[PDB]
This record gives C-alpha cells, sequence and structure tokens, in this order.
C-alpha cells in the first residue's frame, strides 16, 4: 500500500502502556514457513523505503535470523533468502536497505554475523548465486560494495577468514 | 476475414457500425469460426503469427469490453475442437503457447492462464490451470496433437511447460511404477524361454508328463501361465484395434512395434492352433514368437533417464534405417544370392515344367512352409549361400573350374561398388539423420515419456488420477515489480 | 575386485590346489588392464588418455546392457535349438550348484546347458564371429529359424550396431 507503513506508532504505543514496543517492531513470525520473519524481512521483500525507514524508526533490530521453512532450501519451492535482513538485503541488491540497515539510528549491521545453518551473508550470497550473469554481476558487485563500505563504515574485519559450520570460507563454499 | 487480415479500422467498424455489432461468438461454414479461421490462417511466420496473436488479442480486448460477457474459447467446432483443441491440433505450439500464456491485466483476473501466486523477484511460482489434462469430456491434449498429427510437427508440442512439467510429475509420482509392467512382463518372457528350452524332445507333442516331479509339473505351470497371459496380450491389443482405432488406413507400418506385436500374437495363436492339431511344428512358431517378444523387450526401455533417451535414440535412428537398410540388403543380396544360385551346383531341376516352387507356402492357412524357391539342388546351399552372404564360408569352385575368371572379376566388382563403396553410404547419410535428429529426438522423448504415461493411465484397466492445479517454480533472476492489484 | 580375486589366489594357493592359475590369469588381465591408468602423464598421451577414459568411462555399461541381454537372450535361443541330451535341469540340481567353491566365487558348471556347455561357451565364443552353420534333426524345418536369424541379424547386427556408436560420437560432439 504505496510503501507507507503508517502503524509503525499506534501498537508500539498501546505496547508501550502495555510496554511491548520493539517487541511490537520485532516480533519473529511464529509459523513454521515463516520462521524467524520480522516486518523489516517484509520491508527488504516489499522493496520500499517508508518501511525500512520507520520500521526501523519502530525500533526493529538488524541482527536477527529467519531460519524460515519458507527461507531454506529444498530443491523444491522453498529456497535460502538470508535469513537475516541484511543477509537478504545484500541478496536483493537493495542498497538502499543494506546501507539503511547499517546506518539504522538504533543499529549498525554485523557484517562477520552468521546465519541459520552457519550460512552467512558469504554463504546467503555465494549460494544464492548461480550461474545467470545477472545474478552473477548483482552477486559480485553488491558483495563488493558491501566490502566496501564493507570495508568502510566497518572496517578490520576479516569476513572472508570466517568459516561456516562445515568448516569452509566463502573460497571454500564458492569453491 | 478482418480479423485475419489485421484490419482493426474495419473489425471495430464492422462492429461500430450505425446497424450491427459482429457477433463474436459466431461460426462459419465448416464451423471454423474466427479462431478456427485466425488460427486456421496462422502458420509459423511470425509476422503471421504475431499478427494473429496480437490481433486476436485486441479481438479480444474490444472482444472483452464492447460485446463481453461471451466465453469465445468454449466454443468448440463442428468436430468438438475448441480453438486450444485445434490450435493445439494443427501442430501450432505458438498459438497453444499463447492460449496458455494467455494472461489479461485487466478486470477481472481469471482469463489468465500462467498466475502467479507466492511468487517472488528470485522465485516466481507460475500457477497453471491443466485443462489440458482436465479435457476428458472431449479428447485429451496429446489426443489431439496426435490427432491430427504433424501438420508441421506433432513432437514440438510437448516441451510447452504445463505438457512437459504435467508428463515429468506424473511420471515421477505415478508412472513410475511402469517397473511393475516390465517386471510381469520379464517374469512372463523368462517364463516363455525356459518352457522353450526344457521342452522335451520327443517327437510326439503333447507328452503327458516326462516325469511326475517338479519339473514336468513345473513346465505345465508355465505353459498355463504363459497362455494365460498371451490371451492378456490379444485382450491389450484388441482395446488398442476397438478403442484405439491405429494403425492408420492405408498407410506404412507405423506405429512398428503394433504391427510386431500383431505379427507375433498371429503366430503364436497359429502355434495355438497346431499345437492343437498335435504335430511338431509348433516349435519354429515358438521360437519367432521368442524373438518378437524378446525384439519387444525395447519397447519397455522407455522409462528411465539416460537409458530412456538412448532408447529414443535407437527408437528414432532404428525407425527411420530399418526400411532403408532392407531394401539395400535384401535386394542386392537376392539378386546377387540368384548369381550365386546359378553358379554353381549340378541337378538344377526345380523348374520350369514341374511344380516350380514346390508349392511354396505349402502349410494351408498356416503360411509360409514349405520348400519355397527351391534351389538347383542347392537348396541347402543356398539357405548356406544367404547364411554365407554375412560373410561366413569361403571359394568354392566346380565344373566352371576357373573358366569363369570373368565370374571372379564380376565378383570383385560387385563386392566393389557393393561390399565397401556403398557401405559407408547410408552409414554416413544416417548420421547425417544424427546431425539432424539429435534435439528432434528430445521432442520424441518427452513424446514417448508422455504416450508410456499418458497411454498407461489411459490404458489401466481400469484407472484412477489426479485432477489439481498445476504450480511451476521459477528461480530466475530479473528485476520488475507491482501488484496484479492483490 | 583385483586385489580380492589375487588375494583369494594368495588363500587358495595356501590350500595348494590347482586352480591358483585362472585366478592369476585374471590378476594379470586386472593389472595389464591397470596399465591405462599409468597413462595419465604426458601431452598428446595424457590428452589421448582422458579422451579414451571419457568416451570409454561413458561406454562402458552402455553396450554392455546392449552386448550381454541381446547376446544372452539370443545366446538362450541358440542353446534350445540345437542339441540332444536336455537334462540339465529342471527337478535335478538345474544349476549343478553353481559358484560350487565355497567362499571362493563362481566356480562350478554354471548354467548347464542342453549337452552343449561346451557348444554353449563355444557358441557365445562364436557370438563375437568365429564359427559357423552346423545343423541337427531340426533338418530345415527350422526355416522359420533361419529367417527369424535374418530378423535378430538383421535388425540387431547392423541396424542396431551402427546406433551406440553414432551417439557416442554425439558425445564427442559434447565431451
Amino acid at each position: 500500500q504505496d510503501g507507507v507503513n503508517a502503524c509503525i506508532m499506534p501498537l508500539l504505543q498501546i505496547d508501550k502502556d502495555s510496554g511491548n514496543p520493539k517487541p511490537l517492531v520485532n516480533a519473529q513470525c511464529t509459523d513454521e514457513f515463516y520462521q524467524g520473519h520480522s516486518a523489516l524481512h517484509i520491508a527488504i521483500e516489499k522493496r520500499s523505503l517508508q518501511c525500512v525507514k520507520l520500521l526501523v524508526e519502530n525500533g526493529a533490530d538488524v541482527h536477527l535470523r529467519a531460519c524460515g521453512r519458507f527461507f531454506q532450501k529444498h530443491q523444491g519451492t522453498c529456497f535460502y533468502f538470508g535469513e537475516l535482513p541484511l543477509s537478504l538485503a545484500a541478496c536483493t541488491k537493495q542498497w538502499d536497505v543494506v546501507t539503511y540497515l547499517l546506518e539504522n539510528p538504533h543499529q549498525p549491521a554485523s557484517l562477520e554475523a552468521t546465519d541459520s545453518l552457519g550460512n552467512t551473508v558469504l554463504h546467503a550470497l555465494v549460494m544464492i548465486a548461480d550461474n545467470s550473469p545477472e545474478n552473477s554481476a548483482l552477486v559480485i558487485h553488491m558483495y563488493d560494495g558491501l566490502l566496501q563500505m564493507g570495508a568502510r563504515l566497518c572496517p578490520t574485519v576479516q569476513l572472508e577468514e570466517i568459516s561456516n559450520h562445515q568448516g569452509l570460507t566463502p573460497l571454500k563454499l564458492a569453491a | 476475414l478482418a480479423a485475419c487480415t489485421k484490419q482493426w479500422d474495419v473489425v471495430t467498424y464492422l462492429l461500430e457500425n450505425p446497424h450491427q455489432p459482429a457477433s463474436l461468438e459466431a461460426t462459419d461454414s465448416l464451423g471454423n469460426t474466427v479462431l478456427h479461421a485466425l488460427v486456421m490462417i496462422a502458420d509459423n511466420s511470425p509476422e503471421n503469427s504475431a499478427l494473429v496473436i496480437h490481433m486476436y488479442d485486441g479481438l479480444l480486448q474490444m472482444g472483452a469490453r464492447l460485446c463481453p460477457t461471451v466465453q469465445l474459447e468454449e466454443i468448440s467446432n463442428h468436430q468438438g475442437l475448441t480453438p486450444l483443441k485445434l490450435a493445439a491440433k494443427e501442430g501450432k505450439i505458438e498459438i497453444f503457447r499463447h492460449i496458455l500464456q494467455r494472461e489479461f491485466s485487466g478486470p477481472y483476473q481469471p482469463l489468465s492462464r500462467k498466475f502467479t501466486e507466492w511468487c517472488y523477484g528470485p522465485v516466481r511460482v507460475s500457477l497453471y490451470d491443466l485443462s489440458s489434462v482436465d479435457s476428458w469430456e472431449k479428447n485429451s491434449v496429446l489426443e489431439i496433437i496426435a490427432f491430427h498429427c504433424k501438420s508441421p510437427n506433432r513432437h514440438r508440442m510437448v516441451v510447452l511447460e504445463p505438457l512437459n512439467k504435467l508428463l515429468q510429475e506424473k511420471w515421477d509420482r505415478l508412472v513410475s511404477r511402469f517397473f511393475f509392467n516390465f517386471a510381469c512382463y520379464l517374469v512372463y518372457m523368462f517364463i516363455f524361454t525356459v518352457v522353450a528350452y526344457h521342452q522335451p524332445s520327443l517327437d510326439q507333442p503333447a507328452i503327458p508328463s516326462s516325469k511326475a516331479t517338479f519339473g514336468e509339473s513345473m513346465l505345465l505351470l508355465g505353459h498355463i501361465l504363459i497362455l494365460l497371459g498371451g490371451i492378456y496380450l490379444l485382450l491389450g491389443q484388441l482395446w488398442y484395434f476397438w478403442r484405439r482405432r491405429l494403425f492408420i488406413w492405408i498407410s506404412f507400418m507405423d506405429s512398428y512395434f503394433e504391427i510386431l506385436f500383431l505379427l507375433q500374437a498371429l503366430l503364436t495363436v497359429l502355434s495355438q492352433v497346431l499345437r492343437f492339431m498335435e504335430t511338431e511344428w509348433y516349435l519354429p512358431l515358438l521360437v519367432l514368437s521368442l524373438v518378437l517378444g524378446w525384439l519387444n523387450l525395447l519397447y519397455y526401455t522407455r522409462g528411465f533417464q539416460h537409458t530412456g533417451i538412448y532408447s529414443v535414440m535407437i527408437q528414432k535412428v532404428i525407425l527411420r534405417d530399418l526400411l532403408r537398410f532392407l531394401l539395400v540388403y535384401l535386394v542386392f543380396l537376392f539378386g546377387f544370392a540368384v548369381a550365386l544360385v546359378s553358379l554353381s551346383r549340378e541337378a538344377r531341376s526345380p523348374k520350369a515344367p514341374e511344380d516350380n516352387n514346390s508349392t511354396v507356402t505349402e502349410q494351408p492357412t498356416v503360411g509360409q512352409e514349405e520348400e519355397p524357391a527351391p534351389y538347383r539342388s542347392i537348396l541347402d546351399a543356398s539357405l548356406e549361400l544367404f547364411k554365407f552372404t554375412i560373410g561366413m564360408g569361403e571359394l568354392a569352385f566346380q565344373e566352371q573350374l576357373r573358366f569363369r575368371g570373368v565370374v571372379l572379376l564380376l565378383l570383385l566388382a560387385y563386392v566393389l561398388l557393393t561390399y565397401v563403396l556403398l557401405l559407408n553410404m547410408l552409414i554416413a547419410l544416417m548420421s547425417e539423420t544424427v546431425n539432424h535428429v539429435a534435439d528432434n529426438s528430445w521432442s520424441i522423448w518427452k513424446l514417448q515419456k508422455a504416450i508410456s504415461v499418458l497411454e498407461m493411465e489411459n490404458g489401466y484397466w481400469w484407472c484412477r488420477r489426479k485432477k489439481h492445479r498445476e504450480g511451476r517454480l521459477l528461480k530466475v533472476g530479473t528485476r520488475g515489480d507491482g501488484t496484479p492489484d492483490e
């Protein structure tokens, strides 16, 4: 509905007299399919900007795992998403909300962070990337900007040094 | 014809007339409505295709605006064919592709056929309808591509997404149980060959028991099982014949294994007849039934992946080059065969003024059981030279005694131009078929998979099925946002 | 399998019976067979060795399911026709206790024929094109078997022999 979520405020303040305000904004979905799922995830999925800005200014967390049965692979309909709004935010090229989900009035996004299977933004971007050269070029240049502001706003952390739960670097997993 | 000539000024005008709006649902002389006129006039020219699609779509747009509330595609012709059935009947994958590709972004939704629910940017989910497979009150869709088959192309139309994906998932969900059919048939043919192998060598047929034991009683069980399944093969082909009405009227041998099955079944019921007459000649007929069933094992290769692709490959090149190499083989080798029967063998009198053919096919109403083409006392030497003719035995002479040096260089001429110089020809141009049929063999592969599957459930005595809306996952990457207004 | 057959060779040689030798010839053909693993080294022959590794690794079982099955079927067709004393079977030991060697393997007279055991290993040795044209007490009423062998030799011997060579040449067109 034109990207403008207006109800950031009223259940946050009903959830302030009853006291669940970041719990209003960060209610991870307890569905099996939509699991671990916050509204910031939707705000990225709807590709809009009010939703991210007054969802984050509604207090939305950034490092939060969305270990959804909708959101991981089977070789069937459900495929891996990023499972955390920064991860899928990069996996959807959305530098406005990668940039925003860093630049938040509450939270810089942890670049070195991991996800549900251990599948970090390295494994999310790589694992979502296939031989589509549009997909390849976006998952390379978008990842490179994530290493550029990823080496500017939060430098001094070697992200590729991290291996997964299987002990694989993004060089090892991409390879 | 106004739509068939793109003339939207006079389609528009011939609607908007001060006297008469044009009836959209109307039919024509053969029953061939604007559906059948536009489709039937449309050929694979992409200018013709694009005009007969977009012009037809505008006819559905003002065709859905000035006169809405009439479902034109619902109409079938005099033959009972919808425009989906007719466009999917004259082999136009482009138009049928438009029909299931159809998607109207205007009020309101269910004109479309490719719906996208639980869809997503990376993750598209293209929902379909499978009215192609729900068309049971008329024929199914592969039925009407197959009838009439291949006005330009019959094998092409399966590769489109409901037909191909549906033909995949129905096999991998139901009809991968075809191994039970091949299992029962394989055990059947094993029973045939072990009864044939372990038969008694006694001259009198219908022996009571070789021995009252596990052996001969087991052989009686194999006999009763083997004709007890043969009657089921006869029941299957009679359902195929009364129900399917293939083969074609005056046409070629197509399809091959059907009439090969009819000749095996004919020869084995004649085997049953003369076995009921209790003479010894039931057995060569049994070996013929053996070689046609063990021959017919390759029909059961339609199942699984690299071997089904391989099975359609050998189905293609073998189905083409069967008679093509036979007209080389039988004719060159019959000619030069007769040339070798004249040279050389003494006692050259099977003919003329006697019974020349020794009453060829001497068996009344059983077939070619005689001494047909009786030779010049070289009958055994002539079946034997025909057995030399695939390269076995060598180099005899006789009372010619090497004055037939002309026959020597003569055989150097036939063996020259035929044995090497023509042997490389048909292999090479069937390799040109390989240069052309290889991608087409994929269309033949998905088709023959869909005939094993679709004919399998269509025959199965008396079957179940499952009919629910298709949906196809797509993981492709491209931009494009928006919504169908929720 | 070479190592297994040669340590069984060592076992039965330690039992000191004569049958150590056919196992030795099998070890020979699997090692001299295994010489082509040592072709991985140098340039035109290593390129060549990977070529034969590719087309041989693909078309091994693919030609075997044609070969063993067509030739087993028509083989049994020739064992039934023709040889007298057709009793290895049924109600006796049909298989003559096939693989009669306990824990050594297929050492027996397996698939005992219709007194054509030597004529059946011998027709299997004819089956790669050696010997010819015998008859027996059928005595040319098996003209049906004549044209029948013209049918199998027709569709299989020439008409199918060109198939797999051609589509492995399609593999050559791709690999």
